[PDB]
């Protein structure tokens, strides 16, 4: 999801 | 000149983070995608809710309109894309092929084709009428952040966390160009200018860049905002003054003067990261959307 940040 | 955007409406409805907002090519509607797995349509000028479309099994990271404002395409973590008849809300097709999340999607100007980008590192081109995958491009070595057709559909631009922006020949599938500046920050978004001569690219080092495609050179750089963790949408605003508009991880919408690279406005209202921004086709209207702690879409207007 784009709504979840990059680790 | 300087813009004077002001909040006019706040659209509420999604139960989770909103991922993308896009105005219909006809100017009447606004489509919205979300992690709640739904697409919602809203009136572009009044923000009045119109309908909800459903069918995806997982969240949606992007949505896109056909050139006649009759169809919509969506991209999901269910690893598929779906084409929809907006008037009925019905799914006409489910495009399958990606081996991981579909993150970005767009129709070409003729709207007989759809381009997709995935965390599988591929870019795919599909036939809208049959749902068949016409080509699969080994485009990148990392997740594909964005995909976009130029004004005549002859070219497709792609971006990735691999740090590259690449331009492809729609017909042949050949890579015509690879653009990179001095550093290799991950590329979080890309799009052609409306005249197709330039490309706007966002990198996860708090930077936006304008590129002359032909010359393969960077002409302008825009900074001031915060963008290091999310793939935020950016745009050329050309209805009035020529501006660059983007979301930001500080919960603001930033607007820059395209020529001077100065920040002309910062729009405050959202309570979370602004993941998406959209510019209206004919009016000085901007749509903005935010993440989990906010869940709202906002419509701003300027003289």
């Amino acid at each position: 999801m784009r709504t979840e940040p990059r680790p | 000149v300087k813009p004077n955007y002001a909040l006019k409406f706040t659209l509420a409805g999604h139960t989770k983070a909103v991922s993308s907002v896009k105005f219909s090519p006809n100017g009447e509607w606004l489509a919205s995608s979300s992690a709640d797995k739904l697409i919602k349509i809203w009136g572009a000028y009044d923000g009045k809710f119109e309908k909800t479309i459903s069918g995806h099994k997982l969240g949606i990271s992007d949505v896109a309109w056909s050139s006649d404002s009759n169809l919509l395409v969506s991209a999901s973590d269910d690893k598929t894309l779906k084409i929809w008849d907006v008037s009925s809300g019905k799914c006409l097709k489910t495009l399958k092929g990606h081996s991981n999340y579909v993150f970005c999607c767009n129709f070409n100007p003729q709207s007989n084709l759809i381009v997709s980008g995935s965390f599988d590192e591929s870019v795919r081109i599909w036939d809208v009428k049959t749902g068949k995958c016409l080509k699969t491009l080994p485009a990148h070595s990392d997740p594909v952040s964005a995909v976009h057709f130029n004004r005549d559909g002859s070219l497709i631009v792609s971006s990735s966390y691999d740090g590259l922006c690449r331009i492809w020949d729609t017909a042949s599938g050949q890579c015509l160009k690879t653009l990179i500046d001095d550093d290799n920050p991950p590329v979080s978004f890309v799009k052609f200018s409306p005249n197709g001569k330039y490309i706007l690219a966002a990198t996860l080092d708090n930077t936006l860049k304008l590129w002359d495609y032909s010359k393969g050179k960077c002409l302008k750089t825009y900074t001031g905002h915060k963008n290091e963790k999310y793939c935020i949408f950016a745009n050329f605003s050309v209805t009035g003054g020529k501006w660059i508009v983007s979301g930001s991880e500080d919960n603001l919408v930033y607007i820059w003067n395209l020529q001077t690279k100065e920040i002309v406005q910062k729009l405050q209202g959202h309570t979370d990261v602004v993941i998406s921004t959209a510019c209206h086709p004919t009016e000085n209207i901007i749509a903005s959307a935010a993440l989990e702690n906010d869940k709202t879409i906002k419509l701003w207007k300027s003289d």
